[PDB]
């Protein structure tokens, strides 16, 4: 993005914030951090929000079965878990039927 | 300078995408040809993992089929044994011997032979009409005559031997039943054994899930590489503009 | 034995289909306790291997099935199987059909491999082009500019 004027950057930021609004509807702490982050005179808050995201995304890892501190690398582990749980669901359905 | 600046953003985005893609892999890419050999290695790993996954899946399916075969009403040839059992006022012999001990279970199973799973019908004349109708049934259906509640032991030409039983099934004909393990009769701990089968299949399913996830990961990596090359090759491995622009 | 009655013979014999024609029965009883690898429900019959008399059954023929008084209070109902243990005649045509299917699969694999080879070659040609002529690819003719 180093070679793009500021107006387009503002537009992408606006669209991303619009998406985040829907995305973080459920959470309250992340929602509050986002609501703080839009003050143009406190830029660091935005950065903090990102940290607050990753930080949060780490605590809810459920590290009991996951290890990757980086949430980006935990998508594979969640996919593994969904596949395993689909197998377990099939087994449970058969057991309930019998 | 303006030409290089115009070229810049495309090159920079390409470099970032390529770096992410390669770092995701253990290897670092340096050429279009190198990307092609990486694709070939990806295909090799995929065509391997799929074979192991299918083999594990076949083993798994066999395990669940075996587990089910022991399920209901009392683990037996319940595919048609059910209808064959309630359609006539009889009771499964295996169920009749459901509570026999694990020790007497092998002896009685060997004694009864292929007739272990038979159905007790004191008349044998209820099945006489329906016999012609039966075209969907186990290739060898077994029936015994007596009181289902208190059936008297089938009279046999039995002859017990060490961990086995000889029997004379018909004139000049002997069947020698070696004491089986984990028999048909005594279907109380056989439920425990099908539980053991479930335990066994747990690891099979775990391994199958790991193989399936590996297959999915390789597929997604290949698709990402394809999309990359679709958007990316035009500027891949080209010189850095930023240094030129600064100079 | 004939193909026609082979399913009948198999249905009649049941699990006793697989049996050894030992006219003595005396080598088994001492060795009976000595048999451990043998099939759990081993079947043995007394008869002459040179001329094996028809085995003893109280057989009644139902439509594509049989009922035999196997023993007292034991009437056994069986159906006609396919590819019976008796009358195999080496069933060589089944082997041939399986070989036909395998050979068709191999031919299909060969054709697909040839197609993959051609696709690989085309890919390598494209890579070669983009490695050596991509820079000037699709660009205009400089002769007009030179003349201008």
């Amino acid at each position: 993005l180093a070679y793009m004027e500021g107006g387009a950057l503002r537009s992408m930021s606006d669209k991303a914030l619009g998406a985040l609004r829907l995305a973080v509807a459920d959470n309250e702490h992340l929602r509050d951090a986002l609501r703080l982050s839009e003050d143009p005179k406190r830029p660091e808050r935005k950065v903090q929000f990102f940290i607050a995201v990753y930080q949060h995304l780490r605590e809810r890892i459920r590290q009991d079965i996951i290890r990757t501190d980086d949430p980006v690398d935990a998508i594979e582990q969640m996919e593994i878990e969904l596949a395993r749980l689909t197998e377990e669901l099939t087994a449970r359905e058969q057991k309930l039927a019998i | 300078i303006q030409s290089l600046t115009a070229r810049a953003p495309v090159w920079l985005a390409a470099q970032d995408t390529l770096n992410q893609l390669c770092e995701q892999s253990g290897e670092t890419l340096a050429s279009s040809n190198d990307v092609t050999e990486y694709m070939q290695q990806l295909l090799e790993r995929e065509r391997e993992a799929t074979v192991e996954r299918d083999e594990v899946a076949a083993q798994k399916r066999e395990l669940e089929k075996q587990i089910e075969r022991l399920s209901q009403p009392s683990g037996a040839e319940d595919s048609r044994m059910i209808a064959l059992a309630e359609r006539f006022g009889g009771v499964l012999l295996s169920e009749i011997y459901d509570d026999i001990t694990i020790d007497d279970a092998p002896y009685f199973s060997a004694l009864y032979g292929p007739a272990r799973h038979g159905i007790v019908v004191p008349d044998l004349s209820l099945v006489r009409p329906h016999l012609e109708t039966l075209e969907d049934c186990p290739e060898d259906l077994y029936l015994i005559e007596g009181d289902p509640q208190s059936f008297d032991d089938s009279v046999f030409n039995a002859e017990e031997q060490t961990n086995a039983v000889l029997v004379k099934s018909s004139d000049r004909q002997w069947r020698y039943s070696r004491y089986p393990e984990l028999p048909l009769f005594g279907r109380a701990a056989r439920e425990n054994r099908l539980e053991a089968l479930n335990l066994e299949r747990d690891a099979l399913a775990e391994r199958y899930a790991t193989l399936s996830f590996d297959v999915q990961k390789i597929q997604r990596a290949h698709q990402a590489f394809s999309q990359f090359v679709g958007k990316h090759l035009s500027v891949a491995f080209d010189t850095d503009p930023e240094a030129e622009i600064r100079e």
